RNA sequence: AGGACCGAACCGACUAAUGUUGAAAAAUUAGCGGAUGACUUGUGGCUGGGGGUGAAAGGCCAAUCAAACCGGGAGAUAGCU
RNA sequence: GCUCGCCGGAAGACCAAGGGUUCCUGUCCAACGUUAAUCGGGGCAGGGUGAGUCGACCCCUAAGGCGAGGCCGAAAGGCGUAGUCGAUGGGAAACAGGUUAAUAUUCCUGUACUUGGUGUUACUGCGAAGGGGGGACGGAGAAGGCUAUGUUGGCCGGGCGACGGUUGUCCCGGUUUAAGCGUGUAGGCUGGUUUUCCAGGCAAAUCCGGAAAAUCAAGGCUGAGGCGUGAUGACGAGGCACUACGGUGCUGAAGCAACAAAUGCCCUGCUUCCAGGAAAAGCCUCUAAGCAUCAGGUAACAUCAAAUCGUACCCCAAACCGACACAGGUGGUCAGGUAGAGAAUACCAAGGCGCUUGAGAGAACUCGGGUGAAGGAACUAGGCAAAAUGGUGCCGUAACUUCGGGAGAAGGCACGCUGAUAUGUAGGUGAGGUCCCUCGCGGAUGGAGCUGAAAUCAGUCGAAGAUACCAGCUGGCUGCAACUGUUUAUUAAAAACACAGCACUGUGCAAACACGAAAGUGGACGUAUACGGUGUGACGCCUGCCCGGUGCCGGAAGGUUAAUU
RNA sequence: AAUUCCUUGUCGGGUAAGUUCCGACCUGCACGAAUGGCGUAAUGAUGGCCAGGCUGUCUCCACCCGAGACUCAGUGAAAUU
C-alpha cells in the first residue's frame, strides 16, 4: 500500500512509502545468493565512465530464473522476497522434486499459487509458455529476445507486453515504450504483469534517500566552467547555446540510434 | 597539521620496491639509469 | 520513528583579539556549527597530466595547478633590460 | 629529604603505525641542550629482547594485483581464463604468583590446555579437485538477568592524639586469589523419533531438499553469571633474626556480608524498520572412481614433536609526521572518589609533572584580566568587542501554519539548612522461618537486614540558597534560499553548489552513453515503473503570445552536387 | 525591486531629526512566467531595519592583578648597508 509520512519533521514530509505487508520478512535463500561487488560507475580502466554512481547500501545479488526451463514440473508460490537488485519483487517457488528457484512476481501471484512451464502450460498468470501456444492480445511479461535466452523485456515493476499478432514464425509485441517490435514465435513469456505497479508512486522525500539507493549528485552543467563542460560559465547565468551533453552531443531530440542490424525486427519505434 | 608525508613501510615497499621497479619495463630503465650513476642504494628496499 | 532537538568525545571553521623576522610556511585564546548521518575514522586498493577527480571553487592531484613533478630537445627564442 | 603548586576521560597506564638502541649500568662535559651543568634522549665502554599457547610466518579468502594458454595491439604493450598472490576480515591451545639495574602470559613455582607424528590394544566401511550443512554477517530500539567496579557494615591489626574535646555511634590500614575442570542456571531457538517413496542437488549418496504415513509429547541445541574445585596453596597489613641502613631468610592476623552498578557480558539474542545488510577455508556430514583376511576410520594408553622470525625503549610524544628537545598533527585499549543527567565541569586517588635562562625593579606603552561614580549605543560603516541571559519543577504562552510546528515563544512563582510527618516515608533489594516439589542454581509464603527518593508542615541563618565551575539574551518587520547538507586546504560558507520534486529528450538490449587504435570493460549480472543527458529546483496557485532566425525532428517533386566511369 | 539612471522619486509609518528600513503609488532608464513568475509555515554562524535588557562601545577615562617593556648575570639573532 501507500502511505503518506507524518511531516514531523523536514525530509519526512514529502516521503511517500510503498509498504507490502505480504513480503517476507526474514532473510532470503542462502543458497540462490550471491555476491554483488559495487564498481561506482568505474570501468576495469579505473575511469568513470557511467556518472552519478557510488555509495548506497550493501546488496546480495539473488539468482533470479529468467528462463524457466523447467518444463511439466508445477511449482508451487512459498513467499514474495524483497529483492533490492531490482524494481520488482520475486517470489521463492518450490519444485514438486524439491528444487527452490526465484522467479519475478506477477501480479496476482501469492504464497500457495501454482505456476507451470512448458508447451502444455496451462494459460495462467505466472505460466510460462513459448509465445507460439500464447493466444494472440494475451498480456505477458519477461520475454525472451531469442529461444532460450531467458527473459529480456519488461522486467520492472509494473511492466508488460502485449502479443498483438503472428504472422508465420513472429509474433509482434507492443512494448511499454510504445515500439512495435517482432520476434521469433519460438521465445518464451510469462503471462500476466510484474506486481509492484506501486513502485512509481512512491516518494524519496530527501536527498539522503537518494544516496541510500547508490545516485550520487548531479551538477548541472550551465554552472561549472567552460573547461570542464560546453554550457561553461559566464557572469551570471547566461546558457547563449543549444544544449549539449558533455563531449558536445545535442541530445534535446537528436537520435543516436545507429545500429542497422536491427530494425528488421522493428515495425514501428515509439510515439 | 598534517603533513604530507605519512610513513608506511608496506606502502613504501608495494611502491617504489625492488620489485615494484623489476615488475615492469620502465622500473626496470629506473634500476639501469641507478646502477650506471653507481648509486649505493637501489631501492628503498630496507 | 526522525538527513528530529539540547549537548561532550569526534568532525568542522562563522566572529574577534593576539601572532605576522610567529610557538606555528594558517596556529593560539574566548565564543561558534554539525554531532544516528548526504556522518565520521583506521588499514589496504583503484583512477595519471590536455589526463584524473570534482554536491562545481578553475577546486584538488605530496607546503607547487587556467595544465603536477623529474630528466631530456636546450646554450629554445628574447628587435627587451 | 620536607613543604608548595599543576594534570588526573590525562599532562596516568598498555599497544598498533612509525622510529631503530633513544632501554639499563659505569664513565666523561669539548661539541650538542636556546643559561650553568656534577645532569641528559649528548660522547665512550659494557650489559640487556628467552614463547607449542602473545604476534608474525602458516591455512582461507575481500577490494585489487599479477596472469600459463588465449584474445587484441606498429613495437613497447593492453585485457583476461585456468590459476596464483593479496588483511584492514575467518581459522588449534595459559592462567595466577614470584623474580632482573635493564625481559617475561617468553625465565622460575604452582596448576592447565591445543594440534600433529609414531607405537600398542580393541572395535570397524574407508575414500574428493565432487554434493550438502556450517562458518555467515545490516540499522535502530527496548528491556530483563549479570559481572567489572564502588560504597557501607562486619571482621582483623594498629592508634588514644603538638591546641579545647576525643575508650567511642571514635581514627588509620587491610579484608586479595586466575586459567582449567565439574555443575548447565536467568534466558534464547527449534516439535522429536521411526518407516516407505521421489522428474531436485552436473554422476552417486544412508547426507541435503521434497512427498506420504505411524507414533510420543518431552527431545535437542545454544547460554552470561553463580556455586564447587583449583586453593592444607599463593598473596597478605604488620612482626621477629640477619640488617654495608642497598636489602634478605623465617614467620605472618582477618581475608566475610549487604547494597549500588555499567557504554562491558548473556546478545552473532529479542523486537522492529527499509536503504534488505562479504567471500573462502578450518569444521560437520555425503557418497564417486578406487581399496577390503589390507589400506584407512573411531576410541583408549604410551611416546615424540610444535620449527623459524618479532619481543629492549618511546608511542597524543623531546624518540613518529612537522628543518628544532617546535603551544601543531597522529588510530586502538584501560575508565577510581565527592558533587553531577554525564566520558561536561570543580576538587582529588593511583600515577605523573612544575613545561632547560634566571635575579631584581614595580615608568610610558603593548598584551591577558578584575572593578567602577552619573549617564546608558550619545560609540561606530555596523551594538565590533564587552556586558548580559543561563539549571530543575510548576503555572502560563501570540500572530501565523504545510496542523508537525512556531515553543524553552513571551512571562510568573518556588529552590539552602534543621526537625517532624516517618527513631528512614513511597519505592527498590531480600535473609531466617513455615509449606510445597519431577528432593533443584526449584516454587510459594515470609518479612529481618540493607538501600532510599519526592512532597507537605514547622523552624532557622545570610545582602544573596539553580550561591562556585557549569549553564539559551529576548521580541517586532523584511530581502534571498524551501529544508539537513556541500564549497575556493592557506583573505570569499553565501543569495553560490547539492537536494527531494517537475519537465523535455535520447535509449528495445550486442541499449543509448562513456573509457579504450583494439580486444574488452562500465552502464548492468539492470530491461522503458529501466538507464543516460539537459534544464528547473520542497510545497501552494500557475506557467501566456511568437516557428521569421539558429538547432533538432520529419518530407518527397524539382534544382545543385564527390569519388568513380 | 539583489533589477530604478534621473534619485535621498512622491506620500505615509517609525525618530527631536531616518540617503537605510517598513507600507503604498506606477513615470518598470532597463520585471515577467521551468537560464521559471508570484506567494509561502519551518529552517539559516545568511543581508537590511527597529525595540526591551545590558553594559567602559562612548561622554572620559581612573585604579588594580598578572606577562613583557626597564636594570643585573649567562647565551646570543635578523632584515638593511
Amino acid at each position: 500500500a501507500v502511505v503518506k509520512c507524518k511531516p514531523t519533521s523536514p525530509g519526512r514530509r514529502h516521503v511517500v512509502k510503498v509498504v507490502n505487508p505480504e513480503l517476507h520478512k526474514g532473510k532470503p535463500f542462502a543458497p540462490l545468493l550471491e555476491k554483488n561487488s559495487k564498481s561506482g560507475g568505474r570501468n576495469n580502466n579505473g575511469r568513470i565512465t557511467t556518472r552519478h554512481i557510488g555509495g548506497g547500501h550493501k546488496q546480495a545479488y539473488r539468482i533470479v530464473d529468467f528462463k524457466r526451463n523447467k518444463d511439466g514440473i508445477p511449482a508451487v508460490v512459498e513467499r514474495l522476497e524483497y529483492d533490492p537488485n531490482r524494481s520488482a519483487n520475486i517470489a521463492l517457488v518450490l519444485y514438486k522434486d524439491g528444487e527452490r528457484r526465484y522467479i519475478l512476481a506477477p501480479k496476482g501471484l501469492k504464497a500457495g499459487d501454482q505456476i507451470q512451464s512448458g508447451v502444455d502450460a496451462a494459460i495462467k498468470p505466472g505460466n510460462t509458455l513459448p509465445m507460439r501456444n500464447i493466444p494472440v492480445g494475451s498480456t505477458v511479461h519477461n520475454v525472451e529476445m531469442k529461444p532460450g535466452k531467458g527473459g529480456q523485456l519488461a522486467r520492472s515493476a509494473g511492466t508488460y507486453v502485449q502479443i498483438v499478432a503472428r504472422d508465420g514464425a513472429y509474433v509482434t509485441l507492443r512494448l511499454r515504450s510504445g515500439e512495435m517490435r517482432k520476434v521469433e514465435a519460438d521465445c518464451r513469456a510469462t503471462l500476466g504483469e510484474v506486481g509492484n505497479a506501486e513502485h512509481m508512486l512512491r516518494v524519496l522525500g530527501k536527498a539522503g534517500a537518494a544516496r541510500w539507493r547508490g545516485v550520487r549528485p548531479t551538477v548541472r552543467g550551465t554552472a561549472m566552467n567552460p573547461v570542464d563542460h560546453p554550457h561553461g560559465g559566464g557572469e551570471g547565468r547566461n546558457f547563449g547555446k543549444h544544449p549539449v551533453t558533455p563531449w558536445g552531443v545535442q541530445t534535446k531530440g537528436k537520435k543516436t540510434r545507429s545500429n542497422k542490424r536491427t530494425d528488421k525486427f522493428i515495425v514501428r519505434r515509439r510515439s | 597539521m598534517k603533513r604530507t608525508f605519512q610513513p608506511s613501510v608496506l606502502k613504501r615497499n608495494r611502491s617504489h620496491g625492488f620489485r615494484a621497479r623489476m615488475a615492469t619495463k620502465n622500473g626496470r630503465q629506473v634500476l639501469a639509469r641507478r646502477r650506471a650513476k653507481g648509486r649505493a642504494r637501489l631501492t628503498v628496499s630496507k
